[PDB]
């Protein structure tokens, strides 16, 4: 839970003021203003969406969204409002697998990636009863989304340190890319797909492409195989006084 | 073990080898100072141990 | 890495904004205090070797019980990667002076200091005792100038509150 | 990111040495013409609206199958997606020459975009011919020798600065190359 | 609000950081434009009705559809509410210079101003035909000082960036 | 989140004049102390880890039953969300000493920190307390009057700024109260 | 993830039979010695701050380059975070230890730790040197031969508790090489 | 070796002649040079330990990515046999000083070392970096003599022409 990346080489996550004013009698929030606010939801815009590049006529069927957002304060209710929008649907479930449609709700709405098949495959169980609303609202609504971002900031990518699988934080690192790169690029075909129902994992160079600056992004490559053999059973021996010792 | 802390204050001396980031550990791990390659030294490979006595 | 030019562009990309009119006057901030922070840096840079050598002792005249069976500076090797430490440390005000900012302090000296220093036993109150030594060994006409010792003194007793 | 006082820091550290007298001549001669790196910043972020449209207007012009059907910038979407797309382009090249350093238009804009403009069919031969307009559009700002915008400047040269910003050009006209 | 000193603020407060070094060189630099943004500030405080009322009847000299009926202004009603469109920019732009940033331009001036002239039917590029009128009238060497013309007219060439 | 600048506009823009010649020699009288205000800040920035130390266990010295079993700075856990709070109290005023104007403070620190501290029974008797210890060692670190660490400073008159910094914790003790 | 029941549970049913009594002598024994398997890793939890410092600085002492301007132990900041992730590896190897199975090692902190070294820029060659001093520093817990630290158990060997967890620590060079 | 006696004997014996008039010419110029290619063989062999150690650390200060995973500097034993190799290198020169010719660094030092610097995979121009460092560190009147400095230079860069 140090995390040798995080605010270091990043920057600070955005949000509002405080969550104190929600307590306040008089207020509902910290007033921003229209500088302070307009600048807040450029970031939902990018983190949502990717960089989708939405056009003036398509945030204008946003124009809802926001109004609510600038008057009851919750950034999480703004996140909700845009998943089930036209907007959200025609770009990552008109068109995609669905795979595809899952591992994007990881990105935009938790800042990691899917850790197994398990969890996987439990957001198809919630697909057949209810549709996509019951994806996104049990993502919102769960425990995750509660102890890392709350009603307060938006949901960014984390550098954790302490994962709960070494795999999750690859995933992650293959799912957001560099500042310019989009989540429309691949026709559907979830990058994922294989590695979470296998069980393997990712490219070295895919995920070295979407490390901050500062941090070896791709050096430690040997020239022979990435991955590892789960066949293989070698021979590592200690070195006692007398012999060598295979404790195997 | 000593304990250095029962003598006054100002008895007790230490001197560091250089006062330089540079010399006690190179961008290379040839390190006269610091970790286990204070061994790799031309000289002191042997000793005087004929002084005393063929005990 | 911040800085005065690593912040006002960092909150340009932020809200996805040109270089504004506000952020042309911030360099204007750096065309006027340079002059005491680039000359408080290149006294510091011909006067190290002499600098460190009398920060590192104000640690062992101070504390005589570092040299016990099992504390921090108990053999050679840990004596001279004391004073390697504090020569880190200066090297790293005397970056900070350069970039204007406190940005290599406190990604390549502080950050992970509080968890390096308790897993190794290495005392903070003895890395503290050597910087706070030579925060008033400072002299206001003879070492630099009036301004200078001013920027030299800032990054100074930013590691003292930081460590500490 | 790093600045261009940044820069000397991450090579000396590489060196473990102090930041000596002789670095420090090639940043007092930063910030004594100084001045000029502002005097010229506002020079082009003042007709950035016009030089992104007078750069894709030019790019139609010597390749016009592009609003054929089948072109890239065909239709009224995809036409206001490079325009902007464009401006994402002299925003990071504006940033870079406000610090001094390549390191901010590398990192956060030429990172993977070749790698995703041939994953969207953007004719790549024919974006170079966007920026390189714009690029000599820009040049002659900062030389103040544009026909229109006589913009009242003070009495030197720029010769420097805007041979910075030429090279700043020519990266991103490598990257996608 | 946009100024040089609400930037330094919130991005220190964002990772919850004292206020540095680096900070306080920034707003040095607001102590040396103050000397010519707030003397082009105090001059179009009083030159304004000499100034507006050049603007317009020279924005419709290149402009003169603009007084058949159908289109804006076809009546007189409407030209003195022209007038008052345009006496609400430079008393915005006259706010822009005192506080430094774009603050007052672009949450009071700008935001929202791209969907009341696209549904109101009025033309914006009569107005970036009328604030640049103000541009190339405006020479240094009588009106005002050196500096002073390059703040003014730095800020009367945002609005028209974001106008177009 | 406004400035001492960006409030003679706000009183402005209900009146809808220009900001004339006649107001602004208040803003005149902001850049005369400009390096004024840069060395108060300063000062206190320097000593803010020993400012909050010694203010939060003086707390503890002029009321020992806080630590008894059931006080509010019991255990290790409350111990420490004491001295974080007393952290963020004291950047909050130094945000606004910095910009002349209570309106960072107000909105970012003290909105709804009334109902809060009743909700989870931190009692405000102690906290208009170790607020008001560290409001009287900030005009010692203004004014040059403390008893250790006499910084290096120019001569002049500074009995202004440090009024005008204890204003800020009488706008701390007015809305915890 | 399964442990030593649950890892015969899953090889009957390949071939759908039943538990029985050949098959449940390897699990009558795996209770019998069950006491000195909860013995074992209180020898290893009590002692595990002890063995991360002295695994990892053990390390820098045979390697002097990972803390010279350009190794992968240089700052402060590097130095934590192998700090953190040899503590992650002997944390996730008393689990294996104690469930009597290598599923809970292999699956989260091993699957795909490749990657993110040969990514991040980590020495694998010094890595594994950390995981097998601390090999040396568990086998010396458990059978108590230890030069400081005896610890108090009952009498007997514990001779094949000392070479699984010394087969647990095999898996982790096996997976990053 | 290849020096000046195994050259004229070798041309003498291919032939099949004895030593003539010219074959003893060269041994006369071996005696007029040999008085400054001594004293550099014995100026490198009195301070080689100290030579060496600088200029192996040259290499890591212009190549610091060789402490990266899967190099070639990574562990302790890789800079042992790294510092190893290049005093193997500053061996053969002092060792073509005493013969007199390019004997013992293409026999030694050079034949081969192509194809194994390429299959162990150690980069070459970190081989050079070391070699090149020395040629410009040393001081023609300061540590050696004119003409010494002239043949412990030229064979510095017949090993360097030699990995290039
Ligand atoms: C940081 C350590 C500074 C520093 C600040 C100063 N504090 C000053 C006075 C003061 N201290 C306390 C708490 C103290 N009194 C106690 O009775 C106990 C224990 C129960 C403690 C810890 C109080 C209550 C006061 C007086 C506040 C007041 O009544 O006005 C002080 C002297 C007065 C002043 O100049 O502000 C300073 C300078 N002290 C230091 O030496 C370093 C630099
Ligand atoms: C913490 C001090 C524990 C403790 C741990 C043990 N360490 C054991 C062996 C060991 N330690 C090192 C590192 C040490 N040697 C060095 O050369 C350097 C510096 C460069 C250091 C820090 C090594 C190399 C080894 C041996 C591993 C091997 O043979 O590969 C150890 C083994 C038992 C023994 O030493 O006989 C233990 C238990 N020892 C303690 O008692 C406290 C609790
Ligand atoms: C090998 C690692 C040791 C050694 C081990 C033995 N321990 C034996 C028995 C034993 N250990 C414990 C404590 C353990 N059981 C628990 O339930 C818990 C925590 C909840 C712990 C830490 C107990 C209770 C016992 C049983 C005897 C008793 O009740 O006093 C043991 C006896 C064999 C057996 O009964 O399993 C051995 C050989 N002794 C050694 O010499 C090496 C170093
Ligand atoms: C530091 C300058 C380098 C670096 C060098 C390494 N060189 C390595 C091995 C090596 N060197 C030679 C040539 C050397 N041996 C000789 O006998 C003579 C002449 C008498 C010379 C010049 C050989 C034949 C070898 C391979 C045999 C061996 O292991 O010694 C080497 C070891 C390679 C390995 O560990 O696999 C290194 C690491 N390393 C660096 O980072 C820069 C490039
Ligand atoms: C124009 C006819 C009115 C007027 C309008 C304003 N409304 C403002 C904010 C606002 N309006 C609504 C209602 C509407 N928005 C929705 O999202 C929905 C339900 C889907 C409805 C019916 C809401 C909820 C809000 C608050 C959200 C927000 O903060 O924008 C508004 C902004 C006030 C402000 O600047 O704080 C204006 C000016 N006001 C008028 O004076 C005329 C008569
Ligand atoms: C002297 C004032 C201290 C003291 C210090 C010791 N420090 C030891 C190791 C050490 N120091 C640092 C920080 C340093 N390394 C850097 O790369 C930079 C910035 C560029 C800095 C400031 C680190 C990370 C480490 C640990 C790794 C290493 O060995 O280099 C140390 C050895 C630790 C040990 O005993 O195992 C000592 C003894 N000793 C003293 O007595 C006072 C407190
Ligand atoms: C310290 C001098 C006080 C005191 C403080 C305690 N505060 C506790 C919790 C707490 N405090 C705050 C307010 C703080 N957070 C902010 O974001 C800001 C300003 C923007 C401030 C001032 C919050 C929101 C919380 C709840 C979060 C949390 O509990 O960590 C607290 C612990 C209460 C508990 O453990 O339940 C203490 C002890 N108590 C004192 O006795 C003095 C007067
Ligand atoms: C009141 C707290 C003091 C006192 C204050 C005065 N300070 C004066 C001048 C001054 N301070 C600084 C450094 C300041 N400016 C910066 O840009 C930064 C950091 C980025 C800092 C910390 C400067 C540069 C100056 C100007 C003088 C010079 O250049 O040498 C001052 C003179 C008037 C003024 O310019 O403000 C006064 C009176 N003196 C006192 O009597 C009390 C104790
Ligand atoms: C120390 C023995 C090594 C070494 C370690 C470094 N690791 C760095 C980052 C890092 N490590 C891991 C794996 C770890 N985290 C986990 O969650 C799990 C499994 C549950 C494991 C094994 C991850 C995932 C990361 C990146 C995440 C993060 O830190 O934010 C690291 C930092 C690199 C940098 O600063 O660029 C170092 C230095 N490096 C060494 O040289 C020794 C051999
Ligand atoms: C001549 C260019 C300069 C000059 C340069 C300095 N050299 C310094 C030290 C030094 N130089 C060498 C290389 C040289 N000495 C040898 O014995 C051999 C080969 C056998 C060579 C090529 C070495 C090994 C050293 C370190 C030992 C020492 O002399 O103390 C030097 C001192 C600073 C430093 O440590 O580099 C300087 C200034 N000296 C001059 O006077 C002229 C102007
Ligand atoms: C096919 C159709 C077609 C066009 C749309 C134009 C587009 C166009 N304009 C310019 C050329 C230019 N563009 C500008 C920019 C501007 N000029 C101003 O008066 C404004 C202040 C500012 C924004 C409009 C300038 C100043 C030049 C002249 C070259 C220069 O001075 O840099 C160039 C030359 C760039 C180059 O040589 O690579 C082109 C192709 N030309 C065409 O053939
Ligand atoms: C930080 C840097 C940064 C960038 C540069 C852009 C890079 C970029 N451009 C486009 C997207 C595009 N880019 C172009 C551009 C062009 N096509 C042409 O014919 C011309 C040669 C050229 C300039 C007009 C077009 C037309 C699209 C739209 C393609 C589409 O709609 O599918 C997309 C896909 C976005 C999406 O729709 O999801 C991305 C990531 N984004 C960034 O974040
Ligand atoms: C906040 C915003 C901000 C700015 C816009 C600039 C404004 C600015 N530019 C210059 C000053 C200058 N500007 C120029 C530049 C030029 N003259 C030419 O004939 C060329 C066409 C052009 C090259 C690009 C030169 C040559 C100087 C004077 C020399 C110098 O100090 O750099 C000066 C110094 C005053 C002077 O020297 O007269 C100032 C304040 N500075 C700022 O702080
Ligand atoms: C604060 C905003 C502000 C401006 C934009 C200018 C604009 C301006 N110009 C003139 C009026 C004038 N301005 C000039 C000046 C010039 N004519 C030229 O062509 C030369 C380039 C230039 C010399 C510097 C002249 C000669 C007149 C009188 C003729 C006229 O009506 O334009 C007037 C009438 C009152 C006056 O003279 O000041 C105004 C308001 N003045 C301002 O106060």
């Amino acid at each position: 839970a140090f995390s040798s990346i995080q605010n270091v080489l990043t920057d600070a996550p955005l949000g509002t003021p405080s969550a104190m004013g929600f307590l306040d009698e008089r207020t509902e929030k910290p007033l921003m203003g229209p500088s302070e606010m307009d600048e807040l939801v450029y970031a939902v815009y990018k983190q949502v969406f990717g960089n989708a590049h939405i056009m003036e006529s398509e945030r204008a069927e946003l124009r809802d969204a926001e109004s609510l957002f600038r008057y009851l304060r919750d950034v999480r209710e703004f996140v909700r409002a845009l998943a089930k929008s036209n907007a959200y649907t025609s770009r990552f479930l008109q068109g995609n697998q669905q795979y595809r449609f899952f591992e994007l709700n990881f990105k935009h709405l938790l800042g990691r990636g899917p850790r197994s098949l398990e969890e996987m495959a439990s957001h198809s169980a919630l697909y057949a009863e209810g549709g996509f609303e019951a994806v996104i609202d049990a993502i919102l609504d769960s425990d995750e989304y509660a102890q890392e971002f709350g009603s307060t900031v938006v949901p960014y990518c984390r550098f954790k340190g302490e994962y709960p699988t070494n795999e999750e934080f690859n995933r992650m690192l293959v799912l957001k890319g560099a500042n310019s790169t989009s989540d429309k690029a691949g026709k559907g075909r979830s990058k994922l797909c294989y590695s979470i129902a296998a069980g393997c994992s990712q490219n070295w160079l895919s995920m070295s492409k979407a490390l901050p600056f500062g941090t070896e992004k791709g050096t430690g490559f040997n020239l022979i195989s990435s991955s590892r053999n789960p066949a293989a059973r070698p021979r590592i021996g200690t070195k006692i006084p007398g012999g060598v010792v295979f404790s195997s | 073990f000593v304990d250095y802390q029962i003598f006054a204050p100002g008895t007790v001396k230490v001197s560091p080898d250089s006062v330089n980031a540079n010399e006690l550990n190179p961008v290379s791990g040839m390190s006269k100072y610091i970790g286990k390659t204070q061994k790799l030294v031309g000289d002191q490979g042997i000793s005087d141990r004929s002084d005393k006595l063929p005990m | 890495m911040k800085s005065v030019i690593t912040t006002v562009v960092s909150a340009a990309d932020a809200a996805g904004r040109f270089p504004s009119n506000s952020d042309l006057e911030s360099i204007q901030g750096n065309i006027q205090r340079s002059a005491a922070r680039l000359e408080a840096a290149e006294k510091l840079a011909g006067n190290h070797e002499a600098v460190v050598k009398e920060a590192g002792d104000a640690c062992f005249a101070k504390y005589a019980y570092l040299k016990n069976p099992g504390e921090a500076g108990e053999n050679q090797e840990k004596i001279n990667k004391c004073y390697r430490d504090v020569d880190h440390y200066m090297r790293l005000v005397n970056y900070c002076l350069v970039v204007g900012g406190t940005g290599p302090l406190d990604e390549w000296g502080i950050a992970g200091a509080r968890e390096v220093y308790r897993t190794l036993n290495l005392p903070t109150s003895a890395y503290v005792a050597s910087i706070a030594y030579t925060r008033d060994r400072l002299c206001v006409p003879r070492d630099m100038s009036a301004q200078a010792g001013v920027e030299f003194s800032a990054y100074l007793d930013y590691l003292i509150n930081a460590l500490s | 990111m790093l600045d261009a006082f940044s820069r000397v820091v991450v090579n000396s550290d590489a060196k473990a040495a102090y930041v000596g007298g002789s670095d420090l001549q090639a940043l007092k001669s930063f910030i004594a013409d100084g001045n000029k790196r502002l005097d010229a910043v506002n020079s082009i972020v003042s007709n950035a609206s016009c030089m992104v449209s007078d750069a894709v207007s030019g790019m139609i012009c010597e390749n016009p199958g592009l609003i054929s059907p089948g072109g890239n910038c065909y239709t009224n979407r995809r036409m206001a997606a490079c325009l902007r797309d464009g401006e994402i382009i002299l925003r990071y090249v504006s940033y870079a020459l406000l610090a001094g350093d390549a390191s901010v238009l590398e990192d956060r804009c030429l990172n993977g975009l070749k790698e995703t403009y041939i994953a969207l069919g953007v004719p790549t031969n024919s974006s170079i011919r966007a920026v390189s307009i714009m690029k000599a559009q820009a040049v002659a700002f900062i030389t103040n020798t544009a026909t229109e915008r006589k913009m009242s400047f003070a009495a030197g040269d720029c010769t420097s600065l805007a041979s910075e910003v030429a090279s700043y050009f020519d990266r991103v006209g490598a990257a996608i190359s």
